């Protein structure tokens, strides 16, 4: 998902890939910290956009201090 | 007294979970007053900058 | 310039007795007001302040005259020997009271200068005290905006 | 004790208030830099080129009436942190 | 702006004693602001 | 008493004859007076003491420690700590 | 040719164009995009207005082999005279990353087309230095420091970069950062003092090292470097002089005024407090008055 | 990164303390100017318990408020003097 | 508070008659806290690590005995409540297991639920919160 997000210069396809990354990382909590740092460091508008929602889905349905500060 | 504990014997140092209750509840009630007043202080200033 | 002297009448006499460098005046008052000193926990300090009659006796004379012989100070404070002078002053300057130096090869005491400290790093220490206290007042007021507002809200209607 | 075990979850909630309190300082800094940025734009307009009018009369105290050497007559908005006391007498003024 | 030595017959002459032109202004600064605080203190404390 | 007068007499004198230090700090031999001098690290060369010599070495001891550097407070430190209170 | 050349200002159009060209010729891995630099010259301030790629090859086996197209330059110069009147060939750029000695040889041929001395303008495509990536040079000739061998070598011209007011507006607002070309508050000016000192630290190290490698490795002597660095020592301040004593009088003067400014701001925040304390008594009275006044209203309804 | 640039004079201007003639003038001028508006700060607040914000400014001529201007002057000369003593102390300790 | 609790366990000697008497049991309470800090990090690494010398022998013996004292008040929120906090399996498995007795059908389910809801709400640690969940069902099923 990540590789072909960087790869395609079409803007629609990057956004779909960036959001679709999030979905896999539902319920991971702690093991989604590798992904989240990569998405947000990129200077692409679409990558960061889905990058927030990696953080939404990992800790979804219970609170978490680390997640609230980062966002 | 002056050789035995024989004052404030109804709480504090009775079982270890007893002084755990006391120390913490007094800390929490002081803390929530501090955190609300600071957050209000600091928001009055950020509204001034926004303004 | 204190707005009463109506129980401070013994300690006005004490300022005077130390001040001239006179020992007899110190004896007469301490016996006289013995019950009062005993009550106020100031009698213990007056065993040391017997000692400081002469030590502060020096302090006016070395201040007045920058350079004054060992022998001249024997005149003034009626001291045993020239050597007796040197001992009293030497203690006081370790305690820092005089701020002076005794010269034994030219037979006089030379009161040391303070100079100009405006060209030294001393005013930077004074400011540091002032700066730190003022920063603390700006932070404190902002907290105390909030506090009356809580008190009033809790309070029953007016 | 019951209150004490309910507490544990409350203390976490107060911790997010703690994080709000750290968050204000980060917002503050952003705004202060930016107030000076906003102000820089307005200095661009204050300075050259300008075109010289003659100030007539205030019609408000934030909006005035001027004439120009352009050959026209306008209603203009008076920018703040400038003197409103020296528009009383008709004197030459500059319009952007 | 001189002083006279009688200890050997000399005349020491100096130009104006140099002074902080800044510190003159700063006495005036303290004098202005100080009365502002008397008013602040009066008015905030006659509320209660 | 003998150790106490050495402390007073650093500030008072810069140097003394060995017969004068002898009279002042009370001693019945010159072996005692010089032993006492070299405890306070004052050369007895020229037949004069030299009080200032111990003063130098106490000052160096203090400069090596990190308890003396921040007591002074340097001007780079004062301004930067001054700057962050305001911007806080 | 030209004997007026002190500085070369570079607009950020030129720096970006060169950068693009490297990546649109597919030349990478320390191979060279070389292009012509266009704009006014034969002035103390050289300004480069524009740039365009030239066809160019290099073989790093033998650097006495390269390909430069002779047709292409003429055709581009003709076109470029039409768009702006500013534009004429005033040198050639190199894409770096360093100044190779292979760059003399190219410069030698390049002199013929030019109406001035050509410039060797290095634009680095990977970012370098606490200072700029962009460093400018002019070919001059001089005698060495061994007093033997007159070699055509390259004279550093310093650079600061400039753009017209036409270009500049678009630069300022496109940028979406703090900027090292502008600055905000006190907080950013503490940053600047740390960054400026860090540059000194790194730069000093290069000087010592250079001194080492002269007496170890035994690279040839330069009295240009050694001579300039002789001056540095006499310029050097020292401690214990009357001058440092005059610094301390000024430090008291400036911190004292900073103390009075601080005191002033204590009275300012002491004002805000008051306004709120007045606001608190007025709000608390009227808030409560309303409730009382409502009870009476409700009471009319109830009665019948 | 290219568009922005990093300046080589960014490091030189950091490590240069400006001429001292201009600094005696700076402190002297600034501290004196705040006396004229310090006095007017009292007259503003002779009353403040009066209603309406515009009203306060119309009675005692508090237009372009003496509280706001005087403070502003206090913050801006203060920012420069802290940075100047900083630069001066950095250079002397650093270089030798 | 910290010089005192560190000194007590550093010693490896007596401070453990103060549980049995009344003196200072604030030292004991800080020892319970200290246990959370070490156990957390070592629970990821292993599920057996309680008999290493990294963890103090006083620290381990105090932790179990505190629970013993809890159950004699006959309020089981203390026993279990501390047990979850300590990143300890052993205390929980045993605590739940002993006190099911068919006091009521309704009530035996309640004993487990206090701890169970506590796990979900309080503990965000993924590894641990998963383990607990399997244990809880084994006693419910039993």
């Amino acid at each position: 998902m990540f590789t072909y997000s960087q790869e395609t210069q079409h803007g629609n396809i990057t956004r779909g890939l960036a959001v679709g990354l999030a979905l896999i990382n539902y319920g991971r909590q702690e093991l989604a910290d590798d992904l989240i740092t990569k998405m947000l460091a990129s200077d692409e508008s679409l990558l960061r956009y889905g990058g927030a929602f990696t953080i939404a889905l990992a800790y979804a349905g219970t609170g978490n201090n680390s997640a609230v500060k980062r966002l | 007294a002056a050789v035995t504990s024989s004052n404030i014997v109804l709480e504090t140092h009775e079982s270890g979970i007893k002084p755990y209750f006391e120390q913490k509840i007094q800390e929490t009630e002081l803390k929530i007053r501090s955190k609300t007043e600071n957050v209000r202080r600091l928001e009055a200033q950020r509204n001034a900058l926004n303004d | 310039q204190s707005n009463m002297q109506k129980s401070l009448l013994p300690y006005y006499h004490l300022t005077k007795a130390v001040k001239l460098g006179d020992l007899k005046k110190f004896t007469s008052t301490i016996t006289k007001y013995k019950q009062l000193l005993l009550k106020d926990d100031t009698y213990q300090l007056c065993v040391r302040l017997r000692s400081n009659v002469i030590k502060t006796g020096i302090r006016i004379i070395s201040l007045t005259y920058k350079k004054i012989s060992l022998r001249d100070i024997c005149l003034k404070l009626n001291l045993d020997s020239e050597q007796t002078v040197e001992y009293m002053v030497s203690r006081a300057i370790r305690d820092g009271v005089i701020e002076a130096k005794i010269n034994h090869e030219d037979g006089f005491i030379e009161t040391t200068e303070l100079l100009n400290i405006y060209d030294s790093e001393d005013p930077q220490q004074v400011f540091d005290e002032r700066i730190k206290f003022a920063n603390q007042l700006h932070d404190e007021y902002l907290v105390s905006m909030r506090y009356p507002e809580d008190k009033k809200t809790q309070q029953n209607e007016k | 004790s019951d209150i004490y075990f309910k507490l544990k979850k409350l203390e976490k909630e107060y911790e997010l208030l703690t994080l709000q309190e750290d968050y204000i300082k980060d917002e503050q800094r952003h705004l202060k830099r930016e107030l000076k940025r906003a102000q820089e734009e307005v200095k661009r307009i204050q300075s050259v080129p300008l075109v010289i009018g003659q100030f007539l009369e205030p019609i408000d105290q934030n909006t005035g009436i001027v004439s120009s050497t352009t050959g026209m007559s306008y209603v203009v908005r008076i920018l703040s942190t400038l003197d409103r006391e020296l528009l009383k007498p008709s004197m030459s003024v500059a319009l952007h | 702006y001189g002083v006279l030595d009688q200890g050997n017959g000399w005349l020491y002459v100096y130009e104006t004693p140099n002074q902080d032109a800044t510190y003159d202004s700063a006495l005036e600064l303290v004098g202005q602001l100080n009365k502002v605080v008397d008013q602040l203190f009066e008015k905030a404390s006659v509320l209660y | 008493i003998r150790d106490e007068i050495a402390k007073n007499t650093e500030l008072s004198y810069d140097f003394l004859p060995l017969s004068n230090i002898k009279a002042l700090l009370f001693f019945n031999n010159e072996k005692e007076t010089e032993k006492f001098a070299l405890e306070r690290n004052w050369p007895i060369v020229n037949s004069k003491v030299y009080f200032n010599n111990q003063s130098k070495e106490k000052a160096d001891y203090e400069d090596e420690m990190m308890h003396e550097e921040d007591q002074k407070t340097n001007i780079i430190e004062k301004a930067m700590d001054y700057a962050i209170s305001i911007e806080n | 040719m030209s004997l007026q050349h002190e500085k070369v200002t570079i607009a950020p159009l030129v720096l970006l164009s060169a950068l693009d060209h490297y990546e649109r010729t597919q030349t990478k891995e320390n191979k060279r995009c070389v292009g012509v630099i266009l704009g006014d010259a034969n002035s103390s301030t050289i300004r480069v207005t524009n740039s365009f790629a030239l066809p160019f090859e290099e073989d790093e086996k033998n650097s006495d082999v390269w390909f430069l197209d002779h047709n292409y330059i003429e055709n581009m110069n003709e076109m470029c005279k039409k768009i702006n009147a500013k534009e004429k060939l005033i040198g050639w750029y190199h894409s770096g990353p360093k100044l190779r000695a292979s760059d003399l040889k190219i410069n030698e041929l390049f002199k013929k087309y030019t109406q001035n001395n050509p410039l060797l303008l290095i634009v680095d495509v990977k970012q370098q230095g606490v200072g700029l990536p962009t460093d400018a040079y002019v070919a001059i000739e001089q005698v060495k420091d061994d007093g033997t061998s007159t070699e055509k070598t390259f004279l550093h011209l310093p650079c600061t970069i400039e753009a017209e007011e036409a270009e500049e507006i678009g630069v300022e607002h496109l940028l979406r950062d703090v900027r090292d070309q502008a600055a905000g508050g006190l907080s950013i000016r503490l940053t600047n003092q740390l960054k400026s000192l860090k540059g000194l630290q790194s730069k000093l190290k290069d000087v010592v090292e250079y001194l080492d490698k002269v007496i170890n490795k035994e690279l040839p002597i330069n009295h240009t470097i050694l001579g300039k660095l002789q001056d540095v020592f006499n310029l050097l301040p020292n401690l214990g002089t009357p001058d440092d004593d005059e610094i301390d009088v000024e430090n008291h003067d400036r911190i004292n005024i900073s103390n009075n400014l601080q005191k002033a701001l204590t009275v300012k925040t002491n004002d805000e407090l008051m306004v709120i304390y007045i606001s608190n008594l007025v709000r608390s009275i009227i808030a409560f008055d309303d409730l009382i006044e409502n009870k009476i209203q409700n009471k009319k309804i109830q009665e019948q | 990164k290219m568009l922005m640039n990093l300046h080589k004079e960014q490091w030189q201007s950091g490590l240069k303390m400006y001429d001292y003639e201009e600094k005696e003038e700076s402190n002297l001028a600034a501290t004196k100017s705040m006396v004229k508006i310090a006095e007017q700060y009292s007259k503003r607040i002779e009353e403040e318990k009066e209603l309406t914000e515009e009203e306060l400014k119309t009675r005692y001529v508090g237009r372009q408020d003496p509280k706001k201007h005087l403070s502003e002057t206090a913050d801006e000369t203060l920012e420069n003097n802290i940075v100047s003593v900083l630069t001066a102390g950095v250079n002397s300790v650093a270089i030798k | 508070y910290e010089s005192a609790v560190k000194y007590a366990l550093a010693a490896k000697d007596r401070f453990d008659i103060d549980e049995k008497s009344q003196f200072v049991e604030t030292i004991v309470s800080k020892s319970i806290e200290m246990y959370v800090q070490e156990a957390s990090k070592q629970y990821t690494k292993d599920e057996q690590f309680y008999t290493k010398d990294i963890i103090d022998p006083k620290l381990t013996s105090i932790f179990e005995r505190m629970i013993e004292k809890c159950l004699k008040a006959s309020e089981l929120k203390l026993a279990l409540g501390i047990a979850l906090e300590g990143y300890r399996l052993d205390i929980i498995e045993s605590a739940l297991k002993s006190k099911l007795d068919q006091d009521s059908t309704s009530e035996n389910v309640k004993i487990i639920n206090y701890l169970l809801t506590l796990a979900i709400t309080t503990v965000t640690n993924s590894k641990f919160r998963s383990s607990i969940l399997r244990k809880s069902f084994d006693f419910l099923m039993n």
